[PDB]
């Protein structure tokens, strides 16, 4: 059979949702409908795990919790990770590059990201974790727990990125509703797992690949992933602000990234201006020591629209 | 009836033939 | 002759027909559409500037393997009915 | 299926064939090749954007003319033969 | 049979673009419908091999990369180029000259350009190579492995062609598209191609031939290679000009030349004052130690046209 | 049988393209692949005719012209349109609305836009007609033939969308190629178009429909109309300001319009003070004896994307 | 048969060669095989229509001349060719456009061309006289036929070209071929020819057709039309001064011609500062009241060359 | 001999089928 | 294949034959030098520049006469032999 050519690549990218803030994040994704990309939810409770929109879901601890929440201690969500190691790696074998995301301070994720993320390096997994802090009024309990996980968490992986969640009541403004809040919060996992998948498998121009990616988060630090669209004559500038902007973030300094990839996404009419004004805006922070990546992929598809994805790594 | 089904057979490979 | 407008896998075509072969033309391009509409959802991203080439190769793969045949049970039947011409 | 590359009409393709088809695939090149040539000569200025559209269309009402026989001297041989089966 | 003669000379010349850039600037010419030349695409990039118009296509360092970029490390572009040194050669195998293509900078290009160099040059062809320096916004880290990638591609090819991919935003002017701005850098390795394949096979009065390309290129160095094309009363000075004019290429001094060749085609109307025109304008910058050699040849076929073909070498 | 309703309107809108300007036009929309709008292309000049990707056409004057142009003369164009008068009907007829597109200043359009308009205003059709000025250098004679076309076309038409051909040279920028600089004039009849068709059909909270279009376009004037899309923090406010902005369309005063028409259109997260920063864009020039109407339209189809169209007729 | 469309128009375009001057031009663009175009040669003397390479041949005045030539009387070629008058009638019937071709002073061309001319116009034919003066060494009688010639050919066609024969001396330069002299002035009426008739039947983007050639020629008086080619970066510029250069032509008014006709032939790679520069080179001569029209062309067959034909008519 | 011929067009038709 | 060189009708000329077409090529000279030997007389000033035009169209004639000919008497021989074959 004569059969037109396929040049989508072949990418294997996992979406983790530990504990309740991680499910809560990942069965966002799924409720928005991103395909390509496996989605799991990884819990020491029963009723969380019933009630999740997540399709797959592994139940960790079934024999030291019975069902029940690791009570907002981190040692039994570290021991109920460790008890079902064997189903973490079975789940989670095979894959080019894991996202972790876990709301940090309390039991189950603070104490069972560790672990997963030392699963996927075990397994030779290239592995971002994405992480809430608590709020203010949660107390300094909740935060010492939550920062020491971020410790044993960032022992274990490549890059990672914290989402102060004290900044969702200084950027939204008052009035917004509490699910509208967390979906904000958790539109930055989704937009960083999207447009790493969309930069991998679809082709371009001047063709960024898993190779870039790997040698861009080849080294450990936090990094920060996006995307932006524009359209109209100031659609290059306003695209590549948007993608690099981060309102939900840490304070971070991205002038202390050592490795930034671009990828400019556009139809055939992409001038050279543009893309100039692109590369610049990423120059305007890139170190001389890092190693930047510019991709472009022009695409039919995208009628008068310009969409620029950067990840940047090994931020402090 | 087997002397004219191949004389018959002549003309329906004709509307074959100009076909 | 009467150039006649068509409207094939969204790409506007004008092309000139005698009367009589214009149904055989409607009916062509319903057959072409059908083609290389199966055509575009066999890869996702592909290369849609050669998509009507494998869909013209397709079909003229698909037009020997018939056309074959004409010349093949044309002998058989022919060879068979001069030989009972011959006995009877 | 190992990739093959193809050069028709001055237009370079890519496809990937079964190994058993790959001479089908260089004959139908041949056959797309030659039509197209003999579009091209029909005409001075034309649109060469819709031309393998043409050579498509062409084709297809080429493919239908010959396989409705197909079923034509099928049936007609098939009630023959019964016919003759139920006679003796 | 009796059969009228062919003077036509036979050459093997050979093109290979050597990762993305050099495949996109080989199917530049693939797509422009160039005859009588071997078109190739070298890479580790399955995808972009797929991609390409490119028919000939050899993937390089299956077993080292499985299919995927370099990922801007000029080593891993090394090893997969030693790796399947013997497909290269089998494919470059009888040639008379070949037209390296790769822009630099990159992983891909920059360290598997010199391997195909030297294989090339061990088997005894002489050797072009036509490659881009990074965009200014593309950092300082990629500029220097371009640098040190084209200090070790000088080791191995006979005349090396340098483009700043910086003079693209200074000559073409704003407004241009990306796809016009790139197949205008296209062109200067599409002209060269051109204009050496026309000088080598098609005869002339004054003839001039393979030979004195290779005593042309027996010196290395930067080189510069075009041609011109006019009409009218002026038609050999502005042909003449237009050759040895080379806005895209890096600033460089053709009174440095070691070795300048040049061949004149027009109808048999050409008269001896352009000759001479044309031989001034060649004299202007020829240096006295340099190696001129002025070739013409009158040929029907151009109605009222002058084409002007110079190739300059041994520039500093 | 159980039969999910059809929340969609109905409407017949027609786009004719008189001339080789007004052919060239609709063509730019059928290469785009424009739904729910009937093209057509009117012409003298069968070898235009047959050219363009538009479908069906409409030759006119065969008897006075016998296939050829007119001939820049508007006179034979006036006369051609009156000799077949009854075919523009006939293909006119039943119909809301129509787009006349044509290029003044040449015989066929100048002379034949305004017959088709009165035409259509015979049949009760409200009329748009979206025509281009000469260029500066076509001569003295070319723009004053244009000006009286036009005077003539504002007579038998509601709105009127002048686009200067003069404007291409001084906002494109140098180094634009011809056919992207013809696309970026095409694109606003191609915006037009789209933006009407899609507010009239698709509903909405605040619903605005064929009425309010009616009741808008009640009035003799220049008009603008155009769409603006954005996204990310400030996608209400680009999107405003993207919507009412005509870089190529004849300097415009918006203050004088006595009648604007506005429609919004994003996904249910759209934000209350988003909704109040469009109101109050729109604000900033409307007149205080202009109608006002303001549309809403909440789609789960929509992204994050908003999108704002403005219609403002009765200009000048 | 489902066939692909013809976009070229059809022209009937005839050249006669009037005499032994008029029969040698048009003899030159037999031997330089122009494709579309009917050739003729219309002659008093046998010898030299039995010469001419000029397939069909006309002898006019068999029965007065006896097959010689007129003898340099004016009066004997009038009466010959009054006398043949169903011939040339025959002949030249069913044609759009003429080119009549003869060299003046002498008896046959003197006093037949505007025998032909007026046959042509009693026809309903738009005609073209090129005709070329006496060398300033044949004599003051010579001159003053022609000029009286000409007097009379004036008033039978619609624009006329006059090449002092005495130019030749002065442009082309000491030490040219008579051959290579004469075909220069060939050239003139090859070039108007040619430029013409691809004019008329190859489509454009803007297109131009037979009626602007009709409504150009309307006004009677002397015209200059050619084309020029140019490549390289100053394309536009070039070619555009190179249509509007008449060395060989009588020392010409261009801005005071009542009609021009521009047509530009390129790739799509047309930018739109080129298509200005054209048309501000047209627009430096052109008067107020002068009807200008101005066309593109955009062919894939022009690689990267630049064709301006300029059709300029009503000088003096 | 007309017996056969049937028969062995029953085969011939199935090859047919097959094609 | 070995370019051999020839001087017909002051004309020298460079082609490649076959060794075994050697004296047929030097034949065919001789009979072309005689050919437009004997036309240069036949007009005393005349286009020389065509003349082995016609000292092609000529021989074209020429052949063609007496190239009838071979299928001619073939099929004559051929429906007497095989009468004679069938009668004996
Ligand atoms: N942005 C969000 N932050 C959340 C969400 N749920 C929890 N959190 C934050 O993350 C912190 C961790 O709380 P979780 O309920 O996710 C703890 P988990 O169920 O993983 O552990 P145990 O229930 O203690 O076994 C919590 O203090 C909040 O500040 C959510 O849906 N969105
Ligand atoms: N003029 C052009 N320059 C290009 C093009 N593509 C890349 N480049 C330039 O060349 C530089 C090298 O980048 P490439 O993508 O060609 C590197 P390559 O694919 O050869 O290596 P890896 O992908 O790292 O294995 C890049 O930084 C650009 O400045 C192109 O199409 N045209
Ligand atoms: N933006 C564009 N303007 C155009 C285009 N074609 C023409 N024009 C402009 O419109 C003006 C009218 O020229 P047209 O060719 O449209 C004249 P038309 O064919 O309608 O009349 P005749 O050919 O004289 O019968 C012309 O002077 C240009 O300034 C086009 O494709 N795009
Ligand atoms: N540029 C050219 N000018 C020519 C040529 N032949 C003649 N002429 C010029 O034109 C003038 C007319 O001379 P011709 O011989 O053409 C006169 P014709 O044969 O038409 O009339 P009779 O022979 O007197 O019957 C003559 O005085 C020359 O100045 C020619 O081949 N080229
Ligand atoms: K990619
Ligand atoms: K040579
Ligand atoms: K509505
Ligand atoms: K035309
Ligand atoms: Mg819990
Ligand atoms: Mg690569
Ligand atoms: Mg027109
Ligand atoms: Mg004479």
């Amino acid at each position: 059979m004569f059969e037109p050519m396929e040049l989508t690549n072949d990418a294997v990218i996992k979406v983790i949702g530990v504990g309740g803030g991680g499910g809560n994040a990942v069965e966002h994704m799924v409720r928005e409908r991103i395909e390509g990309v496996e989605f799991f939810a990884v819990n020491t409770d029963a009723q969380a795990l019933r009630k999740t929109a997540v399709g797959q879901t592994i139940q960790i601890g079934s024999g030291i919790t019975k069902g029940l929440g690791a009570g907002a201690n981190p040692e039994v969500g570290r021991n109920a990770a460790d008890e079902d190691r064997e189903a973490l790696r079975a789940a989670l074998d095979g894959a080019d590059m894991v996202f972790i995301a876990a709301g940090m301070g309390g039991g189950t994720g603070t104490g069972a990201a560790p672990v997963v993320a030392e699963v996927a390096k075990d397994l030779g997994i290239l592995t971002v974790a994405v992480v809430t802090k608590p709020f203010n009024f949660e107390g300094k309990k909740r935060m010492a727990f939550a920062e020491q996980g971020i410790t044993e968490l960032s022992k274990h992986v490549d890059s990672l990125i914290t989402i102060p969640n004290d900044k969702l009541l200084k950027v939204l403004g008052r009035g917004i509703s509490l699910l509208d809040a967390f979906g904000a919060a958790n539109d930055v996992l989704k937009g960083a797992v999207q447009g790493i998948a969309e930069l991998i498998t679809r082709p371009g121009l001047m063709n960024v690949d898993f190779a870039d990616v790997r040698t861009v988060m080849s080294e450990m630090g936090y990094a920060m992933m996006g995307s932006g669209v524009a359209s109209g004559e100031d659609r290059a500038e306003e695209a590549a602000e948007m993608a690099i902007s981060s309102p939900l973030l840490e304070d971070i300094d991205l002038s202390g990234a050592r490795g930034v990839l671009v990828n400019i996404t556009a139809g055939f009419d992409l001038r050279l201006d543009e893309f100039e004004t692109v590369g610049n805006t990423i120059r305007a922070f890139a170190s001389d020591n890092a190693t930047v990546v510019i991709g472009t992929s022009l695409d039919p598809d995208m009628n008068d629209e310009l969409r620029v994805t950067v990840v940047a790594t090994g931020i402090g | 009836m087997l002397q004219q089904t191949i004389e018959q057979a002549l003309l329906e490979q004709g509307r074959i033939s100009e076909r | 002759a009467q150039p006649v407008d068509l409207q094939i896998f969204g790409r506007s075509l004008r092309v000139n027909c005698p009367p009589e072969q214009r149904d055989a033309l409607n009916q062509a391009a319903e057959d072409l559409n059908q083609r290389l509409q199966d055509l575009k959802e066999r890869t996702r991203v592909t290369n849609t500037e050669q998509l009507v080439f494998i869909a013209a190769l397709n079909i003229s793969y698909e037009l020997t393997q018939e056309k074959a045949k004409t010349r093949d049970y044309a002998s058989s039947m022919e060879q068979r009915i001069r030989m009972l011409q011959q006995t009877i």
